[PDB]
């Protein structure tokens, strides 16, 4: 019955602005301190903001000080993280969480929170001046003639797309096992790129038609590619 | 001398020299005696008129400057001295004064330096001359001014609701003469609900705006935003008027009215169809309402003949206010602005509404007479007469020029009044004063206020009842606790005022005029729980506020050592039963019925001891004052035991013990037990009425619907016959008939 | 500024093991530390609060402890569902900081990566770029190092790689290495070699292709 829902995310251009909404239900919002904790891809948890339980004095990390603004509304029973002058570095998954007054202590020189009990699902925020774009698929077939005995390796290169996510399947899901789709990497240009590969018996190569199916929904793109 | 000695001399020389020029040439000698009778808003206008005909008298000009000095208006006082000095150079002491005042107020301008040089050559090396030389040096530099500004801003970041600090920001802006920024912050701050309630802030708001109107910067800049700032002045006047009437004395309140009326007259000429025009509309109503409240304040202290005539006059004022239509909300630029304007509208209709009623209950269609007799333009002059001194020009006074056309002379409808109150709960920041007033105003009416709806408008998403009821920790505060609290605050307040007048109407007092109606203890609690819930507490004071709330919880829940008189508990019990018995949903029904049973279960042991005429153990420093005025008597005991047994049965029914509920309901032939018996017999019928099922069972199912019909008919039969039974109905009569129509068509 | 230094960064263990993770506070900090479990992509969950107090609902095999300025998470008997990343968190005056995190990977025997190099496709050359792909498939452990040779010439600063998470069936990883530069520079060299070093490889192994085969 008690939950936190994050909203107000999505992509934005550098130097732009966004506003996240952390909607709370099940605990008295007045006596709870609200926090925001972001996490870039493959990185750790970074505390960015806090709101003392019963009054709402702000406190931010120096990485975002002066740019972000966290607020709490009793009437709407919701907290928000206003973000300004967003930089590419701010691209990250933003979580919110509460710490009851039972865990919120005020001391000489600042206040402390014992831990974060309730966390939200986490809303994604992407900051990149790159504009939306569909993927270009380049095949990766085996220049091997039964190299590894009875099994060979084929794959597809999904490149020059923005933003995350891309989804891949082989023979429309017929070839499920043996597949390994790797995470994407931010090319300096601004577009992401990944690879998808599968190990299949070389004896079946040339007999079973192998096709990778990529779908980039943010740009309404669909591409099937044989190898 | 007195007020009579000086205002009677008006007719003395008025009958000796009646032409306007000689009438105004006596203004200085009129003002000569008001300065002696401690009248400075009056003496100011008397001398100012003599200055309108005798503009070259150095004595009169100085006298006004000396009067503006008592008013502490430096800019105005200095200018007056200047005129007297430029007319007559021999006034050395005034050259010192000008130099003395210019250096104390602001040194940034070289004019203060110049006048100090002259003051030196008029008084060579006097003790004061050096004093002024040191004063002029005192003022800080550019880096120093910037230094102070940063402190206030950094201080306002974490303390935006501090009245004093925000005032200082306007004063710092005003010291650098960047008044546009002063009003800009003043405007953006009129959205703050707390500051709007601060008397001293609104006073600062009125000045900083007027200063900008006359300021050279206002004209040069543009005439587009001129209207925008002008709106805030009127709004500020309304808030300032509400506050001045309550705290300040008779004299100060009346004086504020004249500034309000001057503003209204100066605004009406522009007109148009934008926020300013809409604001003028709503503020127009406030003016009369407050003017009516102002009128009633004077009469209270005065004799009976003046009271009736003044209350008659006030009744017209409130009427004028109530008539004013709801302002055009859509017409405002922003969501915050329009919501504010509507909030004030509800406040106007609510306050004036209850007043209109309480004054009309005195006699039969008393309102009709008020309009038929004083709606005449003669009343407009009788109103201006009682409120103001006739000496002021009756042309530029809005009161004397308003077109009082077709006064509705229709008493207000309760249903409309309720939605006005509910919408205006946030008018005065939900001060327990505000609610305790409303709760008392409804104490005399036949329809009760939606308190549970008031609290929902204040503390949103505060649960009706907290799951963790075991402890008294104030994180478990519930709208029930508050609802239970306000009930006692009003039940307590009413009894206290009843005792007061007995030693010496209580309903008739308007909201500003009356003093604190609750104990400082109760007020402290409400202010605490409010600051806590709304998240406007202080990290340091959190623990203190939290405990302050915790202290009283055990009483609102009738736990260990509750300071609750048995009558107040019973009042809580029945007031919650009937409040809950009329609700539609089961969740709310269960909760309110539960609490009602709870309080009942705590009283009955007391009633049994009281039933045998014994003594109740009196409390230790109770939270809700005990009174022997409402001490329970044996004559009423058996009734409560019965009324309680109903509340038990109702909860039994809601929980599922229908067999015991019906067995109990049927035992007592009460109108309320019918509506319960009927409501539960109908449910057993409706569910089983149409599905395929044993025919014999179907006949038994129909049989229940037959009982429902009968009990509803018994309600209406007994209802139409007697009025006392109509008031006992747990739901409205028309609601009972509504079900019956559907019951029989089934 | 206070810092919570978490160690180890990456841990490898098997079921039933008694596992230990530790965080050091730079300055002397009071017992206001917490511990969290974050499974891939999901939200972080609270395991221990106030250093050694267990959060309601957490299994009893979790326990927190402190020694001087070093805080330690201890799992008495590791379970399959506990193979996730963990974080330590301190709350000092008006500030919260997290450790770098500790990933608990399932331990298994060593496996050698089956490598396959792939050239840039005709379609990509049409666009004007050239990406070479080097697969490292189903190996263990995560640690490995790949190097690129253009005509037996080292390359750095122009290629990137990414690794899959530990597979569910065999508990092995995979790596995709991409060497990206212009077609013009790709047509300037003939030989291309991808070398791999790994604990599972008896000796470093390399596979290569020549433009035009």
């Amino acid at each position: 019955e008690v939950q936190l829902v994050e909203s107000g995310g999505g992509l934005v251009q550098p130097g732009g602005s966004l506003r996240l909404s952390c909607a709370a239900s099940g605990f008295n919002f007045s006596s709870s301190s609200i926090h925001w904790v972001r996490q870039a891809p493959g990185k750790g948890l970074e505390w960015v903001a806090s709101i003392y339980s019963y009054s709402g004095y702000t406190s931010y990390a120096d990485s975002v000080k002066g740019r972000f603004t966290i607020s709490a509304d009793t009437s709407k029973n919701t907290a928000y993280l206003q973000m300004n002058s967003l930089r590419a570095e701010d691209t990250a998954v933003y979580y919110c969480a509460r710490s009851p007054w039972r865990w919120s202590g005020v001391s000489d020189g600042g206040f402390y929170y014992k831990a974060l009990d309730y966390w939200g699902q986490g809303t994604l925020v992407t900051v990149s001046s790159a504009s939306t774009k569909g993927p270009s698929v380049f095949p990766l077939a085996p220049s091997s003639k039964s190299t590894s005995g009875g099994t060979a390796a084929l794959g597809c290169l999904v490149k020059d797309y923005f933003p995350e996510p891309v989804t891949v399947s082989w023979n429309s899901g017929a070839l499920t096992s043996g597949v390994h789709t790797f995470p994407a990497v931010l090319q300096s240009s601004g577009l992401y790129s990944l690879s998808s590969v599968v190990t299949v018996p070389s004896s079946s190569l040339g007999t079973q038609t192998y096709i990778c199916n990529v779908n980039h929904k943010p740009s309404n793109t669909k591409v099937d590619k044989k190898v | 001398r007195s007020k009579a000695d000086v205002e009677r001399y008006i007719a003395s020389v008025q009958g000796s020299t009646p032409s306007p020029r000689q009438k105004s040439m006596k203004g200085f000698y009129f003002a000569k005696l008001y300065y002696e009778a401690k009248e400075y808003d009056l003496a100011k206008k008397y001398i100012c008129t003599y200055i309108n005909v005798q503009e070259r008298d150095p004595k009169a000009h100085r006298f006004l400057g000396l009067l503006y000095e008592l008013e502490e208006n430096t800019d105005k006082a200095v200018e007056c001295y200047r005129r007297s000095v430029e007319l007559n150079p021999t006034q050395k002491d005034l050259v010192l004064k000008i130099a003395e005042l210019l250096c104390k107020n602001d040194v940034t301008d070289g004019r203060a330096k110049y006048w100090l040089e002259r003051a030196a050559k008029l008084f060579p090396g006097s003790p004061a001359i050096y004093k002024l030389k040191e004063q002029l040096l005192d003022c800080e530099g550019e880096d120093g001014w910037n230094k102070l500004f940063d402190l206030i801003q950094s201080e306002l970041y974490v303390r935006p609701d501090d009245v004093h600090v925000n005032i200082r920001l306007v004063e710092v802006y005003r010291s650098t003469k960047r008044l546009k920024d002063a009003v800009a912050h003043c405007h953006e701050a009129e959205r703050n609900i707390a500051l709007r309630s601060s008397l001293e802030w609104n006073s600062c708001v009125v000045q900083t705006l007027k200063e900008y109107l006359e300021s050279l910067q206002c004209l040069e800049s543009d005439k587009s935003d001129w209207r925008a700032t002008n709106t805030d002045l009127l709004l500020a006047y309304a808030n300032l008027m509400l506050l001045t009437l309550s705290t300040r004395d008779v004299q100060e309140s009346r004086e504020l009215l004249q500034s309000f009326d001057s503003a209204l007259q100066s605004v009406k000429s522009l007109g148009g169809n934008d926020e300013l025009s809409a604001t003028f509309l709503e503020m127009k109503g406030h003016f009369y309402m407050h003017a009516g409240s102002l009128l009633l304040k004077m009469g209270q202290h005065s004799s009976n003949v003046q009271w009736r005539a003044l209350s008659e006059l006030a009744a017209l004022c409130y009427l004028i206010a109530f008539q004013v239509p709801r302002p055009k909300i859509k017409l405002i630029k922003g969501e915050a602005g329009q919501n504010l304007l509507e909030m004030m509208a509800c406040d106007r209709l609510s306050q004036s509404g209850h007043m209109l009623l309480n004054l009309s209950r005195g006699k039969q269609d008393f309102l009709k007479e008020i309009v038929e007799t004083f709606a005449n333009k003669s009343g407009q002059s009788a109103l201006y007469d009682a409120l103001f001194s006739s000496q002021s020009p009756k042309d530029t006074s809005f009161l004397g020029s308003d077109d009082i056309g077709n006064i509705d002379v229709r008493e207000p409808e309760l249903e409309d009044l309720t939605r006005y109150d509910v919408g205006a709960i946030r008018a005065h920041n939900g001060s327990l004063q505000h609610l305790t007033w409303l709760g008392l105003q409804w104490n005399s009416l036949p329809a009760l206020p939606g308190i549970r709806k008031w609290l929902k408008q204040l503390f949103h998403h505060l649960p009706h009842e907290t799951s963790r009821l075991e402890t008294n920790a104030p994180e478990s505060i519930c709208i029930l606790d508050l609802e239970v609290f306000l009930l006692g605050v009003v039940y307590t307040s009413h009894l206290q005022l009843k005792e007061k007048c007995n030693s010496h109407q209580p309903l008739c007092l308007p909201l500003p005029v009356c003093k604190q109606l609750c104990t400082e203890r109760q007020k402290s609690w409400w202010d605490a729980v409010c600051t806590l819930i709304h998240r406007k507490a202080v990290p340091g004071n959190v623990a203190k506020l939290r405990l302050l709330v915790q202290h009283e919880i055990n009483t609102l829940r009738a736990q260990e050592k509750h300071g609750l008189q048995p009558a107040l508990l019973v009042h809580w019990a029945e007031c919650l039963q009937k409040t809950g018995s009329g609700l539609n949903s089961f969740y709310d029904q269960r909760e309110y019925m539960g609490r009602s049973v709870h309080y009942w279960k705590k009283v009955l042991p007391l009633l049994k001891i009281i039933k045998k005429k014994n003594s109740i153990p009196e409390p230790i420093d109770p939270l809700f004052k005990h009174f022997h005025s409402v001490d329970i008597q044996a004559s009423e005991i058996v009734e409560y035991e019965e009324d309680a047994h109903i509340t038990f049965a109702i909860l039994d029914a809601v929980n599922g013990n229908i067999e015991d509920a019906v067995t109990a309901f049927e035992s007592i032939k009460s109108v309320v037990s019918y509506w319960n018996l009927a409501l539960i017999f109908h449910r057993k019928a409706e569910d089983i009425e149409n599905d395929a099922l044993s025919p014999e069972e179907q006949e038994e199912c129909k049989n229940y619907l037959r009982k429902t019909r009968d009990y509803l008919i018994k309600i209406i039969d007994d209802s139409d016959s007697n009025l006392s039974v109509v008031k006992k109905l747990p739901v409205p009569l028309e609601s009972v008939k509504e079900m019956l129509n559907s019951v029989m068509q089934e | 500024d206070i810092q919570m230094t978490q160690s180890p960064s990456s841990l490898s263990a098997s079921v039933g093991d008694r596992v230990t993770i530790t965080c050091r506070a730079s300055q002397s900090v009071s017992s206001a530390v917490a511990w969290y479990q974050q499974k891939p992509g999901k939200a972080p969950k609270l395991l221990i609060y106030s250093a050694s107090s267990l959060y309601s609902g957490v299994p009893s095999r979790f326990s927190g402890s402190r020694s001087g300025t070093d805080f330690t998470l201890t799992i008495s008997s590791l379970q399959p569902e506990d193979f996730a990343t963990y974080y330590c968190q301190q709350s000092s005056s008006s500030l919260i900081t997290f450790g770098q995190g500790t990933k608990v990977e399932i331990k298994r025997t060593v496996a050698a990566p089956s490598v396959f190099i792939f050239p840039p496709s005709d379609s990509q050359l049409k666009s004007g770029t050239a990406s070479v792909v080097c697969l490292l498939n189903n190996f263990y452990p995560r640690e490995a190092k790949v190097q690129w040779k253009v005509d037996n010439a080292l390359q750095s600063g122009n290629s990137q790689e990414s690794v899959t998470e530990q597979d569910s069936k065999d508990s092995t990883y995979s790596l995709s290495s991409t060497l990206t530069l212009s077609k013009a520079d790709y047509e300037k060299h003939k030989v291309y070699a991808c070398e791999v070093t790994h604990q599972g490889l008896s000796s470093p192994v390399t596979k290569s292709f020549n433009r035009g085969e």
